[PDB]
């Protein structure tokens, strides 16, 4: 019944590649692994926890305390009940889980879809020799406040420009 | 490349979905192998002590 | 001397107690150990540590202490031999472990020379030979006419120096069905087992071997070769090539995985993921001394999710092709972590 | 079990050295520390300082070493050897173990050596 559990775990694990820097994933990682094995270990190597009265009892002979052993055990039968207290903190960090879980896949799905309209406008809407400058003014204001900031600062300059284009200087 | 990126968010979700769920449920299900820890101490004891 | 020849012994004799508590006297395999020339300290170190790990129930302790008469030295092994065939030819398996057997050897000298026999070669007398022989060879596996029963043999012997090349230790090396040489050079060099996988080697390889660990992906059948090879060109050799540098990685890899905390049986089922880790993912290990851990943290991958592995590869005996593959599977997902 | 998983340890690496050492001396003889390795050498150099730290003075000696004897506790020499094991101690000559106690004796010589003597 546990291997789907870790078997998912692992996945995402595998998945994790990419969300590397993570401070204590790995360590509630190895903290499952650590309370599993004490599990497994504690399960194992636990006898029948009751004495076997019929015949472990009657190798003894002159016990006079058998009896009051069995009936300290018997007595303490209800060792304890479980601890079923967690019903809300842990209901409150699966709802925090829940918020970030459906805020991240709407981000997602909506940049997807971005991109996609994204390729599908430049593979076909790219005018590489036929831009109008007008055309790109209009679009983007930013790039018209750039240059009359620039004309009336009267730095004619614009830092980066013979990096990619050249002179044919015939200086 | 930002694409092929974000192509795998599609589906972390639904599988963290179960991650998250399950990793709090079994780190907080050991509250009864604590309390057989006592009763197995307690076994342990008793052997040893009619071994005794 | 102390170079683990009862700690193998007694791994041997703890690891029998995953079948002896079950049902299947097939499997079961019930334990005779032979303490002649052992001190009595030695002997109670013994009966209690078989105590501690439940195996005192199926194992049997013929002890002949050194204070003891020599006769009863000499004669030890043979009772215990008697108490194993009981055994034998009732349709179950018996393991004797003749530890020393050694000082049965000397005890018997001792015999001979107060007999007034004339002693042989270094005042032993002449039958230690046949002595030997004669005790060992009632170890045997009988057919299903005599009742199917076997009755194992471990002795011992108890070399001068790693004086292998000397007449008892060769003498026994001719009895026995193949032999297990330890030395303090591998003792104190890491391996833990000791194991001299060159002057240990065993008579029956394919057979007398779990089908799992035999030969299943092949490099585990020439596994002894490759271990040999590595021997024939270890650091003192020239690192000719990238070859030669993974050959060179892969034997170092493996010798460092084959070292066994004492009172640590491992099991076959165990066994079979780490031999086959030895040939695959086993060259990016990180660090040699990092092997140690990395083999407990691969028994607990197969532990958890794994165990039908872990099952499947204990009861078949054999592996299939998609094991092999899931195997391999995991192999590759534990060495990405 | 005995001993505590630790000076075991220490005692297993201070074997692993001086097994190694061993092994090495025939071709140190011959050929020298030259032809080795930086591990190899690193691993002798070290083995040969923990042989040196081996020695310890005794109190029914001292008409002998000229020392006066020195009594280690078990925690102390496990400390020391783990210590030296570390490689914390390489830059401190060899000589520098040699009829010592503690780690501590250790550093004392080293900088009796170090800045008396030379
Ligand atoms: N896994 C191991 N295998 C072999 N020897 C070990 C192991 N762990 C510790 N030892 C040490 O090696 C020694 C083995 O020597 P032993 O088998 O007693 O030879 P002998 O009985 O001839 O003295 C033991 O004293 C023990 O302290
Ligand atoms: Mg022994």
């Amino acid at each position: 019944a546990k291997s789907a559990a870790n078997k998912l775990d692992w996945a995402k694990v595998i998945s994790s590649l990419r969300i590397t820097g993570s401070t204590a994933t790995q360590l509630s990682s190895f903290k499952k692994r650590n309370d599993e094995a004490r599990r497994q270990l504690l399960e194992l190597q636990s006898q029948p926890t009751e004495v076997d009265f019929s015949h472990y009892r009657s190798v003894l002979k002159n016990t006079s305390v058998i009896d009051k052993i069995e009936s300290y055990v018997k007595q303490y039968k209800p060792v304890k009940i479980d601890a079923s207290k967690q019903l809300q903190v842990i209901e409150s960090f699966e709802k925090h889980a829940m918020t970030n879980a459906k805020e991240t896949e709407s981000l997602v799905s909506k940049e997807l879809k971005d991109l996609q309209s994204t390729l599908d406008n430049i593979q076909s809407a790219r005018p590489f020799d036929e831009l109008t400058v007008d055309d790109l003014t209009k679009i983007k204001p930013e790039i018209d406040a750039k240059v009359e900031e620039m004309v009336k600062k009267g730095k004619w300059d614009v830092p980066g420009y013979k990096d990619r284009f050249g002179n044919l200087n015939v200086m | 490349d930002r694409i092929d990126s974000v192509s795998q968010l599609q589906n972390v979700a639904e599988t963290t979905k179960v991650l998250f769920d399950v990793s709090k449920e079994t780190v907080e299900l050991e509250s009864e192998a604590f309390e057989l820890k006592q009763k197995v101490e307690l076994a342990h004891e008793a052997k040893a002590v009619l071994d005794s | 001397r102390q170079t683990g020849k009862t700690a193998v012994a007694l791994d041997t004799i703890l690891n029998q107690k995953r079948w002896n508590n079950g049902s299947d006297e097939s499997k079961k395999l019930y334990c005779v150990y032979v303490a002649v020339g052992q001190k009595r300290s030695t002997v109670a170190q013994l009966v209690q540590t078989l105590e501690q790990h439940d195996a005192m129930k199926y194992s049997i302790i013929v002890a002949a202490t050194a204070s003891e008469a020599a006769p009863l030295q000499y004669l030890a092994p043979f009772t215990a031999a008697s108490i194993g065939e009981w055994f034998r030819d009732n349709g179950k398996h018996a393991l004797i472990v003749y530890d020393d057997l050694s000082k049965q050897a000397v005890a018997y000298r001792q015999l001979s020379l107060l007999l007034r026999r004339p002693p042989g070669r270094e005042a032993y007398p002449g039958d230690v030979f046949y002595l030997h022989s004669r005790l060992l060879e009632r170890a045997a596996k009988l057919s299903e006419k005599e009742g199917s029963g076997s009755l194992t043999a471990l002795p011992v012997i108890e070399t001068q120096g790693g004086d292998v090349s000397a007449y008892i230790p060769t003498n026994v090396i001719s009895i026995t069905d193949g032999q297990i040489f330890l030395e303090a050079e591998l003792f104190y060099k890491g391996i833990r087992p000791a194991i001299n996988v060159g002057l240990s080697v065993s008579r029956v390889g394919s057979a007398a071997q779990v089908k799992a660990l035999k030969q299943v992906a092949g490099s585990l059948k020439l596994f002894l070769a490759q271990y040999r090879e590595v021997a024939a060109f270890a650091q003192f050799g020239s690192d000719l090539d990238a070859s030669t540098k993974q050959t060179l990685v892969r034997g170092e890899r493996l010798t460092q995985l084959l070292k066994q905390n004492q009172y640590s049986p491992l099991a076959t089922e165990e066994q079979v993921p780490l031999i086959y880790a030895g040939v695959n993912g086993h060259l990016d290990g990180i660090e040699l001394s990092r092997i140690g851990e990395f083999e407990s943290s691969f028994l607990s991958y197969l532990k958890s999710n794994h165990n039908e592995l872990l099952t499947e590869i204990r009861e078949k005996g054999e592996l299939s092709k998609e094991l092999l593959a899931s195997l391999k599977s995991a192999t590759e997902s534990f060495v990405a972590t | 079990a005995v001993v505590g998983q630790e000076h075991y340890d220490v005692a297993s690496k201070v074997q692993e050295t001086l097994q190694t050492y061993k092994s090495l001396q025939d071709i140190i003889a011959i050929l020298g520390m030259d032809e080795l390795s930086e591990q190899d050498k690193l691993t002798v150099e070290r083995a040969r300082k923990i042989q040196r730290f081996l020695s310890q003075p005794f109190a029914v000696a001292e008409v002998f070493t000229g020392i006066p004897g020195k009594l280690v506790r078990l925690k102390d020499t496990v400390a020391s050897f783990k210590a030296v094991l570390e490689g914390k101690y390489d830059n401190i000559p060899e000589h520098a173990f040699y009829m010592v106690g503690g780690i501590e004796d250790v550093v004392a010589k080293a900088e009796k050596l170090a800045a008396e003597a030379n």
